[PDB]
């Protein structure tokens, strides 16, 4: 059961994205930006040629980056002018579905670069250091699907999930998490300058009845007292999807411990997904292993619940932990007219219809849910 | 006449502004003072001390491109206010590394290193230029090069990782550490064409340009049209466009070898040396397989579109869409020539002139004429021992008379003109020679630095003048022309005036001027290489060789230079004709025979030779019985007529090839 109230915009506004930024929704659409916070969705507009709004990553303030007419350009909040002309790798070139991450000051995106479009993963200037990308092809042409910053004890790390499409003998769709150190250095050569050193990547596995899930959602990773659980939502081009669940800390153990793939020899001293003290950059040899073979040997396992398996077509999913309760969680997850919660503890799956075009769950203090029509926000 | 030797073949070399001349000869590289006498400093690049090159180069066929270790050798930021200059060396080896480094003082600590910034590949071709770019105009270095080369041995792998499989060309940053390149800071390639060889780079009018061919290195074939490529110049690879040069005209089969280049800089007018592929060393080799060609950048820059035929374009694919325009020299310039190797232009009092360096050791200079017509060449310099000169020449810039010759292991610095041979003014005018002005204070042809102490510039009478400028007697006589001083003093025999003054003499302060249908069949021609001094008696065996009046025979060595026009010196067997060349200048002239009247009979080409220096002597000593076979070394021994042993003469026989004879 559902009861949502709906603060709507004047017209049926196509969304292109939405983001939170400090329990403030930023629902970037055609034209203007809508800003949401205390059930006030003041709408901003920056201009309306193309325009379509994508990004709305915070650095220092909240910038917001759209593509005006094929030419992308970002704008402090306020519609007002970046000083440092940001916007080149910040919104995509036309409409596309985008994952642009800020950690604290230091902006990573898989947004395409230039026109033709060859997709990679980068890091943009900033405190981190210079800008990064991943060699070629590492990358799907779909793009990454989520992406998250976390600890690795001492170190930050990124993590990024993506669907390759390997195709040898048949098409087969393989879910990815890939590893870097955030405060990368590059590669030791010239040319392998501006590229990851420490990426690496293993297999995910949702798996039920012998029906594996392949094709990334969306992910979401929860922060917890030991570790952080990272939440995966598959679809399947059959009828279902299913939403998996991973302990991070087992999948860090896997990054640092397991072999890497078709590599048969012992691991160089910096091990390769390692991260390195500031300043330092990785060897020669280290970098040519983990540039020819990144994949680890391995494939992670999820953790025993919550696995479920709902509709095929979902769009979003959001978590939000029960306040009475804890470690129990109820999930929101969005099709493009029914919601659907699902309660870890209970195991059970309600539903509910909504007659509108909807495009995604945020979760701040109260379920609110950006569709078309406008934003709404839920109470059972 | 200040020669360096080094111990192994040169592999580059550049010209500081004012630091000396730096060499790179095999492990190691040197620098010197511009007077080439002492190797100021030195740097050890593979291993300390030693610096012989760790492997073996095989120096290939000269129009095939050759092989180093050092790749990159430039200097820049000279000339700077306080900030000494720098120069930026990459080598072959540490996978194609690169360091900048100070300008001067070898053994210095290089500032910034950087690996895979040069093609590791000693064969593998690499050509680079600094620039200004960014918003603080940091100095960065374009460099372009075989990056790639389909011969990896499992032992040490250099090509890079399969993400920068196909660079041509990047952006590096001379700042960033390790010479970083950005991520569009790359121009990707084609996989079809076989591999690129990039000769050059060099800026003009805000972008760079890149002369290269396509090439196999496995084979040794030019497989496609020499071509420049052309890129903004920026911080970011901007392809700009992609232009063919045609320079076949002259040869059936087309020019597609691109041996040298050089931008004449204040005319706007690349000046680049063409080649087709001569066999093994020589053995196609044609009197018309090399060739000067001048492009207006004009031309080059307007006629080059962005099409993806050999680089990888985001709007296209590899050769499926447009050919690159062939863009045609300037017509009137272009000089054929069998063996030409390398070029340098530049402009001196308004006249362009082109330094061109020979296959066989010659430094020869040509001028061209009012609409950029080529004179023919007059030939400086000549080396002892006709090593092919080194593809660069570079001009010494604290005297702007000089220019270093680089050829196969020594360098040298020789004066731009050789005008001592100029007695009198007409001489010394008339041949049109920039450099050269004749000298009243000393009467002498000479360069105008080596003239003008006198303060009177009109002491040094140069050819923007004009030839008929000089003094001269005019009849009531007078001097006219241009002279040194308004005081003089005439003579005539026997009236005399005073100064502008009135045998006849005009007598100044310091010099002085006085005065009182059937066929024709040719079997073959011999020999084939006639020496410098011409031959007095060369068959041709053929048929029918008495039913004609008027038997000519047209020889063309330089397209630029006239032709040998001669008549058959006495009719033999009407198969056999014997005629007489002249003298002439090393070349590998094309010899038509034109009988009573009609089209020339190309009979074959035929090589004048520089004359036989002697080497050596092998046993050296014999009994004075004799008798044994004198082994003598040496070079040009095929067009030796006969021997001499001058004590008493005696005659001997002979059994000789080309490079030794007993
Ligand atoms: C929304 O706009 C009103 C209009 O002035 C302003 O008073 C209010 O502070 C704004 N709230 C947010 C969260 O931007
Ligand atoms: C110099 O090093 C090369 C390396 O290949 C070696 O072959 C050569 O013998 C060395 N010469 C001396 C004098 O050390
Ligand atoms: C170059 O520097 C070294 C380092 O001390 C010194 O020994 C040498 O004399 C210097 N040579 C020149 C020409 O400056
Ligand atoms: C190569 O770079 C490293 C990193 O600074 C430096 O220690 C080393 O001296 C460099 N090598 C050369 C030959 O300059
Ligand atoms: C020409 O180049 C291609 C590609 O590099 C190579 O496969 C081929 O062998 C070369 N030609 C010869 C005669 O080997
Ligand atoms: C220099 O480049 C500009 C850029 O378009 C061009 O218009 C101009 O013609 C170029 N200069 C010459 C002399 O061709
Ligand atoms: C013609 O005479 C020359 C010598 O003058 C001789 O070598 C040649 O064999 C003769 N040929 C014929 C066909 O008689
Ligand atoms: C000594 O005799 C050998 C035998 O062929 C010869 O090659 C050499 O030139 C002679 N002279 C020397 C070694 O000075
Ligand atoms: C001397 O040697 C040359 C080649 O080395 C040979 O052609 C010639 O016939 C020899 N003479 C005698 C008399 O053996």
């Amino acid at each position: 059961e559902l009861e949502i109230e709906w603060h709507k915009f004047e017209t049926s506004e196509e969304i292109i994205s939405t983001y939170l930024i400090d329990d403030v929704l930023y629902t970037g659409v055609n034209g203007a930006v809508y800003t949401f916070s205390n059930n006030e969705l003041n709408k901003t507009g920056l201009t309306n040629n193309n325009n379509y709004i994508t990004t709305s990553i915070k650095v220092e303030d909240t910038l917001v980056c759209g593509t005006n007419n094929g030419n992308p350009k970002c704008w402090k909040i306020d519609g007002s002018e970046d000083p440092k002309y940001r916007g080149r790798g910040y919104a995509p070139y036309q409409n596309s579905k985008v994952t642009i991450i800020s950690h604290n000051e230091c902006v990573l995106s898989d947004i395409n670069i230039s026109k033709e479009g060859i997709k990679r993963w980068r890091r943009f200037d900033g405190p981190c250091g210079y800008d990064l990308y991943t060699a070629d092809n590492v990358i799907p042409k779909d793009g990454v699907r989520g992406a998250f910053v976390d600890k690795d004890g001492t170190y930050d790390k990124v993590y990024i999930l993506f669907t390759d499409t390997i195709d040898t003998k048949r098409i087969v769709k393989i879910p990815y998490i890939a590893q870097m150190c955030l405060n990368d250095e590059g590669g030791p050569s010239s040319l392998s300058s501006h590229r990851w050193s420490t990426f690496l990547k293993v297999e995910l596995e949702c798996d039920i009845d012998g029906r594996s899930y392949r094709q990334i959602i969306h992910s979401k990773a929860i922060k917890t007292d030991n570790d952080t659980i990272l939440y995966v939502f598959f679809d399947s081009p059959y009828s279902k999807s299913a939403l998996c669940t991973y302990s991070m800390n087992a999948i860090k153990h896997s990054f640092s411990t397991s072999k890497l793939g078709g590599y048969t020899k012992q691991l160089p001293s910096p091990a390769p997904g390692i991260c390195l003290p500031a300043g330092k950059v990785v060897p020669h040899t280290t970098f040519d292993i983990i540039e020819q073979y990144n994949e680890l040997d391995d494939i992670i396992k999820p953790l025993s619940q919550p696995i479920f398996e709902g509709p095929s077509g979902v769009k979003w999913f959001d978590i939000k932990e029960k306040e009475n309760e804890h470690r129990e969680y109820r999930i929101y997850f969005i099709k493009e007219n029914t919601i659907y919660s699902f309660d870890t503890k209970s195991k059970q799956t309600r539903s509910a219809q909504v007659d509108a075009r909807l495009f995604s769950v945020m979760v701040t203090s109260k379920p609110l849910f950006i569709a078309d029509i406008g934003i709404g926000v839920g109470i059972p | 006449e200040p020669v360096w030797r080094s111990e192994q073949a040169i592999g580059a070399i550049a010209a500081s502004q004012e630091d000396g001349v730096f060499v790179a000869s095999g492990s190691c590289l040197d620098q010197l003072d511009y007077s080439l006498e002492h190797s100021l400093s030195r740097l050890y690049r593979d291993q300390a001390g030693n610096c012989t090159e760790p492997v073996s180069l095989a120096p290939p066929a000269r129009p095939r491109p050759g092989s180093s270790f050092s790749k990159l050798l430039l200097p820049y930021r000279e000339g700077a206010a306080g900030l000494g200059g720098l120069l930026l060396t990459g080598w072959t080896f540490d996978r194609g590394a690169c360091e900048v480094r100070p300008l001067g003082n070898l053994s210095r600590n290089s500032l910034r290193n950087g690996t895979e910034v040069v093609s590791c590949h000693p064969q593998g071709s690499t050509a680079g230029v600094v620039y200004r770019a960014g918003r603080n105009n940091r100095w960065y270095l374009a460099v372009a090069a075989t990056y790639v080369l389909p011969e990896p041995e499992t032992a040490s792998r250099c090509n890079p990782a399969a993400s920068d499989h196909d660079t041509a060309i990047a952006l590096k940053d001379t700042e960033g550490r390790s010479l970083a390149t950005q991520e569009l800071g790359r121009l990707k390639l084609c996989e079809g064409a076989g591999s690129l060889h990039f000769v050059d780079a060099f800026l003009w009018n805000g972008s760079i340009y890149f002369p290269y061919y396509p090439y196999n290195y496995t084979s040794g074939a030019a497989t496609g049209w020499p071509s420049m490529a052309r890129i903004a110049q920026s911080t970011e690879v901007l392809f700009q466009g992609q232009a063919s040069l045609d320079c076949g005209h002259g040869h059936p089969d087309g020019r597609r070898l691109l041996l040298s280049s050089s931008l004449v800089e204040a005319l706007d007018v690349w000046a680049g040396v063409f080649s087709a592929a001569a066999g093994e060393g020589q053995e196609r080799r044609s009197p018309t397989t090399t060739a000067l060609c001048l492009f207006r950048m004009s031309e080059i820059q307007a006629r080059a579109k962005r099409v993806s035929w050999d680089f990888k374009t985001a709007e296209s694919h590899c050769k499926e869409g447009d050919q690159p325009e062939r863009v045609q020299p300037i017509a009137s310039s272009t000089l054929i020539h069998s063996d030409l190797t390398s070029v340098y232009g530049t402009v001196v009092m308004n006249r362009t002139v082109l330094f061109l360096g020979t296959g066989d050791g010659q430094l020869l200079k040509v001028i061209l004429g009012e609409n950029l017509t080529s004179n023919c060449p007059e030939v400086i310099y000549e080396i002892k021992e006709e090593t092919p000169v080194f593809y660069k020449l570079v001009p010494d810039p604290v005297k702007n008379i000089y220019i270093y010759l680089t050829a196969g292991k020594e360098v040298r610095r020789i004066r731009v003109a050789n005008c001592n041979k100029h007695k009198s003014c007409s001489e010394c005018l008339t041949a049109t020679d920039p450099h050269c002005g004749w000298c009243h204070s000393l009467q002498r042809c000479t360069f105008q630095g080596d003239c003008v102490h006198s303060e009177n510039l009109e002491n040094w009478l140069d050819i923007s003048s004009g030839a008929k400028k000089c003094p001269k007697i005019q009849i009531t006589v007078t001097m006219v022309g241009s002279f040194s001083p308004r005081h003089s003093k005439c003579m005539v025999k026997e009236l005399c005036q005073n100064k502008c003054t009135c045998n006849v003499m005009f007598s100044f302060g310091s010099w002085n001027l006085s005065d009182r249908l059937q066929v024709f069949y040719i079997k073959s021609i011999e020999p084939q290489k006639v020496s410098t001094l011409g031959k007095s008696n060369v068959i041709v065996t053929g048929a029918n060789f008495t039913r004609a009046s008027n038997i000519t025979m047209i020889l063309k060595g330089t397209s630029t230079c006239d032709k040998d026009v001669i008549q058959v010196s006495h009719v033999l067997n009407d198969t056999h004709m014997k005629f007489s060349l002249p003298s002439s200048r090393k070349e590998m002239k094309d010899v038509c025979i034109q009988f009573d009247g009609g089209n020339c009979s190309s009979v074959g080409s035929l090589s004048y030779i520089a004359l036989p220096h002697c080497s050596l002597i092998f046993p050296a000593t014999t009994w004075i019985s004799g008798g044994q076979n004198i082994t003598m070394m040496g070079r040009n021994f095929d067009v030796i007529d006969n021997l001499i042993i001058s004590h008493g003469n005696i005659n001997v026989s002979e059994y000789c090839v080309a490079t030794y004879c007993g």
